[PDB]
């Protein structure tokens, strides 16, 4: 089936391990886990604990949170985005590839 | 050589060129006669023939004056570092991270996993009695193994690795030699790749500022991508099938985008190019008929690109004589050797003249580059237009001047890397001032002037004013257009002087909405969204006045794909059909990178 993820179409709720296909030439991708926040430190603390999620760590006035086991990630995603939070679900893979 | 003594650096009338009779490397390292990226004396770096004297980093002056990278701390962001190798120990330092297994080992445990100690020796191998020299021998090396077949490429690992940790962020060079290939265009803007441009920019940024080092990628005629390999088949114009700014993050400034250079002085087979290109630097061939890098392999006959069970006719390769462990390999090649000559460079420049900003350096590097191949053509594209008329438009250029007075190619970028001029000019250097990032200027095209007609007569055209006096170094475009051949697509900026950039040619890979089509039966790419350009073209110009975009759509014709399936060895054809309707330009972003002089 189609499914938007990050405003992207893939092929398979969304919950950590989940694979997706971006079409047919490019890497397996898989939901980490981690969702990006564009927030300062204090506002994605506060978004953390009020989403059921962990701070991990920040950089660059973009906090890295951690869903726990169970957390459908595109519900956690469409509800911070409805808040006016920009918000990415990491998709992890061997996206680079060395030259 | 050790009857290749040391220069005062203060001698009269020194020739510090790549013919100089002067023009020899100290050292007492075995391979080091074989590493022509260090000086090309035409030989044949093990492989089956050697290439043409000259054509180096042109480094000799350094070495033989002492310049090594003393005080330079390299990270080399890769797929492994085997630490405990007797020609890279020495200069290892601590922090290096395993992301995989969580330790502070970066060294791979699968035998083809060589690529990042490969890298690593072409940067910083040590100076000594055994193995090769490292272009900077001086320089320290921490590994980061994002590129492990069993790492997820996770962002807390990126950030690890490119300078947000403690570990990593007194480096003053990060290595990259990666890259994305891509079938579809991407937007930069995501939080991933803000994150790390932000990262970059305050890396680049501070006091002892690091470089960003980056490949440009080798898909001049074929990608890799997901377990297929795409190709065009048939006799179409020899234009990239990789532009150099189809990979997002190569179009973010803070990384100098590396072209390779072969043993011949030109554009090594495989290489990207385009107009983000930088500079060009030694990555050779293939090592086998022609020759590539010498270098620390994984050690052991049983591990790296030197190991029996993968033979190769490099003749370094299972030689008892010249190397019983195997602890060297002559096969290293692509952008991902074009990346660490261009660290090793800088950590030279660096090492002398400790005080220059990244874009102090990057502005020494680029005067004082080779304008190698200075005659090459640019390539055409030819079609006949809606009215009948016969069309012949230029898809890449070659050598052009700016109107600054710097020459310039999308395949070389300023040149290939001269370091011995690199340090003449630098010790009368003063300083560049601060960077200036104008206010990106978004321009939304609407009504007639937005149609991107097929095989169009004159290119769809939109233009901007720039009002700010500055001194341009780089500029970022974004693009935004629906089309449905996006191959078809010639995208050109023109700057105030009238100078012009290819920023993307056509025939690239942008392929991906004819696989949709095969592959799925629906098409999920409408076009371009905010994709990112970069142009190193109008370095020096003045940015007062008007700049203009230009797309075209110059073909008609189909187009046929090669499609290799790795794993089952199926090969399939993919046609791009062409665009039933004509394309429609939105809207374009236009960022000036400068200074106030
Ligand atoms: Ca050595
Ligand atoms: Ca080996
Ligand atoms: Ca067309």
């Amino acid at each position: 089936s189609t499914i938007e993820v990050n405003g992207q179409t893939y092929l398979i709720t969304l919950r950590r391990g989940d694979v997706l296909m971006q079409g047919a030439a490019s890497p397996e991708l898989t939901v980490s886990g981690t969702l990006l926040v564009e927030a300062d430190d204090a506002s994605a603390k506060a978004l953390a604990t009020r989403h059921g999620l962990n701070f991990k760590q920040s950089s660059g006035g973009i906090a890295l949170l951690e869903a726990k086991p169970g957390t459908d990630l595109n519900a956690i995603a469409t509800k911070l985005k409805s808040e006016g939070v920009n918000v990415q679900i990491e998709l992890s893979g061997a996206e680079q590839q060395p030259k | 050589n050790e009857g290749c003594a040391p220069l005062t650096g203060k001698e009269s009338g020194m020739d510090i060129g790549r013919s100089s009779t002067e023009r020899c490397l100290p050292g007492a390292n075995p391979l080091q006669d074989q590493q022509w990226y260090l000086l090309n004396s035409g030989q044949d770096g093990f492989s089956a023939r050697g290439g043409i004297a000259g054509n180096d980093l042109n480094l000799w002056w350094a070495h033989r004056t002492g310049v090594l990278g003393q005080g330079v701390n390299v990270a080399v962001v890769d797929d492994g570092l085997a630490i405990a190798h007797p020609d890279l120990a020495d200069n290892v330092r601590p922090g290096s991270k395993n992301v995989v297994t969580g330790s502070d080992d970066p060294t791979p445990t699968d035998p083809d996993t060589a690529h990042g100690t490969s890298v690593s020796g072409i940067i910083a191998a040590v100076d000594n009695a055994i193995g090769t020299k490292g272009i900077a021998p001086r320089a320290q090396l921490q590994g980061f193994n994002l590129l492990d077949d069993n790492s997820q490429q996770l962002q807390k690992d990126w950030l690890y690795a490119l300078g947000d940790s403690n570990a990593s962020r007194d480096n003053r060079v990060f290595n990259q030699s990666y890259g994305m290939s891509v079938v579809d265009p991407r937007s930069a803007n995501s939080l991933d790749q803000s994150q790390l441009d932000r990262l970059f920019e305050q890396q680049t940024l501070k006091a002892q500022g690091a470089a960003y080092i980056k490949a440009a990628g080798n898909g001049f005629n074929k990608i890799a991508a997901g377990g297929y390999v795409l190709n065009r088949t048939g006799n179409g114009p020899k234009l990239p099938f990789e532009n150099s700014n189809l990979d997002p993050s190569n179009s973010n400034f803070w990384n100098l985008v590396v072209s390779a250079l072969n043993a011949d002085g030109v554009r090594s087979s495989y290489s990207s190019v385009g107009s983000n290109i930088f500079l060009s630097a030694t990555g050779g061939e293939y090592g086998t008929d022609t020759p590539a890098m010498v270098t620390t392999d994984l050690p052991g006959c049983d591990m790296g690109y030197n190991r029996t069970d993968d033979p190769s006719t490099n003749r370094l390769h299972g030689n008892s004589q010249l190397d019983a462990s195997c602890d060297y390999n002559g096969v290293m090649n692509g952008t991902a050797s074009a990346t660490p000559s261009t660290s090793g460079a800088m950590a030279l420049l660096m090492s002398a003249y400790p005080d220059l900003s990244v874009r102090d350096l990057r502005d020494l590097l680029a005067r004082s580059a080779t304008r190698v191949d200075a005659k090459h053509q640019p390539v055409m594209v030819s079609y006949t237009s809606s009215t009948g008329k016969v069309r012949d438009v230029k898809g890449l250029e070659g050598w052009e001047r700016n109107a600054a007075g710097m020459w310039f190619s999308p395949t070389y970028g300023f040149g290939l890397i001269d370091v011995n001029k690199a340090l003449e000019l630098a010790a009368n250097h003063q300083p560049l001032p601060p960077l200036v990032q104008l206010p990106w200027q978004k321009i939304n095209v609407t009504g007639s002037a937005a149609a991107i007609a097929d095989v169009g007569n004159s290119p769809t055209s939109s233009t901007t004013r720039i009002a700010t006096p500055l001194t341009v170094e780089a500029v970022q475009v974004m693009v935004s257009l629906d089309h449905q051949r996006l191959p078809d697509l010639l995208i050109e900026l023109v700057s105030p002087a009238g100078t012009r950039s290819i920023l993307l040619s056509p025939f690239n890979s942008l392929v991906g909405q004819s696989l949709d089509q095969q592959q799925l039966g629906f098409v999920r790419t409408k076009g371009l969204r905010d994709m990112r350009m970069l142009s190193n073209k109008f370095y020096g110009e003045s940015a007062q006045g008007t700049w203009r975009l230009e797309v075209t759509d110059v073909a008609n014709g189909t187009r046929q794909v090669s499609l290799l399936n790795r794993e089952t060895r199926e090969r399939t054809t993919l046609t791009e059909r062409n665009n039933r309707q004509p394309g429609k330009l939105i809207s374009w972003s236009l960022r000036v990178l400068g200074h106030d002089a």
